[PDB]
């Protein structure tokens, strides 16, 4: 599936995915096109930030929906 | 009610608390699969709750944009009767969320923001987290006028806002019309028909800009 990661500051990000990968997967993806260290993201989704060893699934994140990301320093 | 008695309340409405705009991209799928079921229940054992819908809050004076991206859509006047589920600036019931947590977080930059789940969380959190006014949701038909009071008394023009509602049949008084589509006409048009023949009959009601008016025929 694809869905969208908007940044801070304009950026829409368009990501591969299934519906089973981990909230850790994705942020890995993240890394490869954006930079950011996985310790350094928040995924927002539909008012939560999106926890690791939890899927996207897990969170109900169908296709073409829209995360949040955030940097932060830590975790 | 019948056409004009329909109209008389939507526009006494309009010009006191105001009501509902509810913009739709496919006429015959609210009608056929939103409207007709909602109907059959009414007419049936008595209405349900089963159908949530988004619509926008329109007023006399407040300069309210409507969701179009193409400038193609028909839709439907709502009364402000009907089932209240959620309103903000920026399913069913508890899903709304109590707060925008990106809008927040860019006006506050408060990272504690995220240690929350926007819809479960306290007003006495909110008001810990500094969560301003400007992004929180309200719930009740009151609140979303006092939300929009400022930009209507300045006569300042504002983005579409988005209610969670819950129509009944007997709550849908006009067929919303953009003046400057030909293709908002010819489904506003079709849905007009379709529902008068289900007994509905109903004004066309081009609404702009805090104005809205009657039509004879698109």
């Amino acid at each position: 599936m694809q869905i969208f990661v908007k940044t801070l500051t304009g950026k829409t990000i368009t990501l591969e995915v299934e519906s089973s990968d981990t909230i850790d997967n994705v942020k890995s993806k993240i890394q490869d096109k954006e930079g950011i260290p996985p310790d350094q993201q928040r995924l927002i989704f539909a008012g939560k930030q999106l926890e690791d060893g939890r899927t996207l699934s897990d969170y109900n994140i169908q296709k073409e929906s829209t995360l949040h990301l955030v940097l932060r320093l830590r975790g | 009610s019948n056409r004009q008695e329909k109209l008389a309340q939507l526009m006494r409405q309009f010009e006191s608390g105001g009501l509902y705009l509810r913009t739709v991209s496919d006429h015959r799928d609210e009608f056929e699969n939103t409207f007709m079921p909602k109907l059959d229940a009414c007419l049936g054992h008595g209405c349900d709750e089963r159908y949530w819908s988004s619509a926008t809050f329109i007023q006399q004076g407040l300069n309210g944009k409507v969701h179009d991206p193409h400038a193609d859509r028909t839709g439907l006047i709502i009364s402000a009767d009907a089932r209240l589920g959620g309103f903000s600036t920026f399913y069913f019931p508890g899903q709304f969320p109590k707060f925008d947590m990106m809008g927040a977080y860019q006006a506050t930059w408060n990272e504690d923001i995220f240690s929350v789940d926007a819809t479960a969380v306290s007003e006495q959190q909110m008001d810990e987290l500094g969560i301003p006014d400007e992004y929180r949701s309200v719930f009740d038909f009151d609140r979303i006028q006092e939300k929009m009071a400022q930009p209507r008394l300045a006569g300042r023009e504002v983005e579409p806002t988005e209610a969670k509602i819950c129509y009944q049949p007997k709550d849908v008084l006009g067929i919303y019309v953009d003046v400057d589509s030909p293709a908002s006409q010819s489904k506003a048009r079709e849905l007009q028909q379709a529902m008068r023949e289900q007994g509905f009959d109903l004004p066309f009601i081009a609404y702009r800009g805090g104005a809205a008016q009657e039509l004879a025929s698109v």
